[PDB]
């Protein structure tokens, strides 16, 4: 907390609105599954694109001309 | 060569060009999203920075352990690299700079420790058998504070325990879509602070040390998070530029292959018509 | 009605190679891809079933004006097949006007007709 | 004449290794041309690094060519050539710039040219 | 042994296309690539050095059953040469069995002989 | 001849669905080979699950092939083939083992073989 006579602000690494500290930890735990799913999807999309590129480059190479 | 071989090569090059163009578009969208995410972080960073500036430099307060420049015997290194390739020289530049800096001024594995972010940096350091102590991999394309807070507080506590007296951050700084600059930053101890223009003083409900000992680690974590956001933006820009260059190279290759194909076609037609006419004349 | 269809198909054909990578630009490109997919679905036809010009005009108008933007891609064929029967049952005035004058009817009339048909169509 | 019983075992092995590295460099050409050197693995990067030096070292300055360039030219014995290529294959001169290997003659002249270039 | 050799070589040829650049492959594919590399090393042969079929079948059996999976790739040729020399001295009975019956001998004896040679062999 | 006017509507629809499923399964060969099976989505793995059954059911035991395997062999009317492939596409036999569909003939023989294996 930092307070000024005309300005009030508090800096928080995490915040919510239900005021139930159990709800805060519940949200923090639930965000972990979303984070893992997002990371996995981001990895798999890049892997699929890289496989397509690798196959195309292999076809180009085997077509040596 | 044969006409059919040239045609097959042209088709393959066209396919590669299409794939690279699609990758470039995806990278552009991700770069825009990363820029939005980075700009979403400014209000917290500026406020915490000015609070640290006007608290740590007011009424002395230099006695805090993370403010004094204690003599160094072990040095930390925090390296931010990508988890995926196709970014051009994004990872190689920072890895080369880190390796050159380490070899120049340490010459001993006991004098330093390495904290690495990203698969490629971890593999690079493990190939040389250098002492990696902390690592995080498989970060999302748009990381939040939650998935970096653990490692940030771990490294802050590792410094606080006295394991190493100094550490630096190495990452790519996002200047523009074309320019990404490798940056070396001394994270802590905070040898200098950018004093704000307002310079107020606050009452401390705890003691001053009892406030600083909680405030400063948060400042270090915020700095680490900002560096990570900058690195992500630079990575997306670098991947976009690399894909654009690959598409241009493929287009040039197609341009030359077309001329070769035309020459082969003319030669084939000439040979066929000459053979037909010779066969006709033989009778 | 053919002017919008030509542009939509031309725009879709160049972006088709990039569809398999998902979100590129959700503001415009996603709409273009869906419109092109529906356009491709509309142009499919079966053997030995010629269509009168008025029904073709009406279905192309419905496609180009966005009335099919909410219909799923897999149901476009059945939508068209049922729309022809609906036009036979209730849209005789529009078909007669198109046949007699070779021109589109009043806009509100066929807009209301398409909306009334969509009220009865069920998405599978 | 390129047989182990005619030129010796060491000569045959060196020649075969040089040809193998050049073949690998030729294979990597399409990848290098499109995606650049960044996507290659560590083994392939070293292959390209040594292949460039090997390709440049095969060039030589001729006595006849002196009228074109003004360089006197050189005569290289077979054993010196074998030793130089063997040393190059071992990575002894990986730190020298690749331009020092052009039209050079013996391997010591590569070091002399690199030193004159400021390395 | 020919079917297993052909399958391994075909798998290696298929998988080698995806290891030219980019990201690395998983462990199972790494093992398959190592097996394929050893298979390619085995098939090499010098000039004017024909090999009897009873030794070819033995070396292919040793390769396909996984006895070469711990030998470094650079030592495969020397392993094959020393294995032929060893068979000339201690493997005579099973060589004669292969020559006479045209059929593979007992798996137990082959495993014993190969393990004995591996105990004798020293890697570089 | 693969037209609804010649073979009928049901035959044509079943054939088109089988062709579409097999074509979809072919596009996933590289992904399965390299990335692995566990990375596929639910609909993709359902597609490959039914595609394996469809591919194995296309095999048949021939009369002249009896001396190869000892099985008597079978003659399958076109009516039975369409019904069997329609039943497979509906998921009626998703619980049966993959090897029950190999070299059988009629669809009832798949169930008989699965029972013989102890399903």
């Amino acid at each position: 907390l930092e307070v000024r006579p005309d300005k009030v602000t508090i800096l928080a690494q995490a915040a919510e609105r239900a005021e139930d500290i159990d709800v805060l930890r519940a949200k923090a735990a639930k965000e972990r599954a979303e984070r893992r799913l997002q990371s996995q999807q981001d990895d798999i999309d890049f892997k699929r694109a890289e496989l397509a590129l690798k196959r195309a480059m292999n076809r180009l190479s085997v077509a040596e001309m | 060569a044969s006409l059919r071989d040239i045609k097959t090569r042209i088709n393959a090059t066209k396919k590669t060009s299409q794939i690279t163009k699609a990758m470039e578009m995806v990278s552009t969208s991700k770069l825009n999203r990363a820029e939005q995410n980075a700009k979403s972080f400014v209000p917290y960073m500026e406020k915490i920075q000015e609070v640290v500036a006007n608290v740590a430099l007011g009424a002395g307060g230099a006695s805090h352990p993370m403010l004094v420049s204690r003599p160094v015997k072990k040095t930390g290194y925090l390296v931010i690299t990508s988890d995926r390739g196709l970014a051009g020289a994004y990872n190689s530049n920072v890895l080369r700079l880190v390796y050159q800096t380490i070899q120049k001024r340490h010459a001993s594995p006991d004098e330093y420790a390495i904290i690495v972010i990203g698969r490629v940096g971890l593999s690079f350091f493990r190939k040389r058998n250098m002492p990696v102590i902390l690592d995080i991999t498989r970060l999302p394309d748009q990381p939040s504070f939650a998935d970096i807070k653990e490692i940030a507080r771990k490294t802050v506590g590792l410094f606080a325990d006295g394991t190493f007296d100094e550490l630096y951050m190495y990452y790519n700084h996002y200047v523009s879509a074309i320019q990404q600059e490798v940056t070396e930053r001394k994270l802590l101890p905070l040898t200098d602070l950018a004093e704000n223009k307002q310079r107020t003083v606050y009452e401390f409900e705890p003691s001053q040390e009892e406030i600083l000992d909680v405030l400063l680690p948060q400042y270090a974590e915020s700095l680490i998070y900002g560096a990570l956001l900058d690195a992500k933006a630079s990575e997306h820009a670098a991947r976009m530029t690399a894909m654009k260059n690959a598409t241009d190279n493929a287009n040039e290759l197609i341009r030359t292959l077309t001329l070769s194909y035309n020459r082969a076609r003319q030669a084939a037609i000439t040979q066929e018509i000459t053979e037909i006419v010779a066969g006709a004349n033989a009778l | 009605v053919a002017g919008t269809l030509r542009l939509d198909l031309a725009a879709y054909r160049e972006l088709e190679a990039f569809a398999q990578f998902g979100s590129d630009l959700d503001k415009a490109t996603q709409a273009k891809l869906a419109r092109g997919a529906r356009t491709v679905e509309v142009l499919k036809q079966d053997l030995h079933q010629p269509i009168p010009v008025e029904k073709q005009v009406l279905i192309i108008y419905a496609l180009t004006r966005g009335f099919l933007d909410d219909i799923p891609v897999e149901d476009v064929r059945r939508f068209e097949k049922e729309f022809y029967l609906f036009l036979d049952q209730n849209g005789q005035h529009l078909l007669e006007h198109i046949r007699t004058t070779k021109d589109l009817p009043n806009e509100d009339d066929l807009n209301k007709a398409i909306e009334a048909f969509k009220k009865t169509f069920v998405v599978s | 004449a390129l047989a182990p019983e005619i030129v010796g075992e060491e000569h045959y092995q060196v020649a075969r290794k040089v040809q193998q590295t050049l073949q690998r460099y030729k294979e990597l050409q399409d990848i290098i041309a499109i995606l650049g050197m960044d996507e290659l693995s560590d083994e392939d990067k070293l292959v390209v690094h040594r292949a460039r030096r090997i390709q440049f070292f095969l060039s030589q300055n001729f006595h006849v060519a002196e009228q074109f360039t003004g360089q006197p030219g050189s005569y290289v014995p077979v054993k010196e050539t074998v030793r130089g290529f063997k040393e190059i294959l071992e990575g002894k001169y990986d730190h020298l710039p690749e331009d020092a290997f052009r039209l050079v003659g013996r391997i010591e002249e590569v070091v002399e040219k690199a030193k004159a270039m400021g390395v």
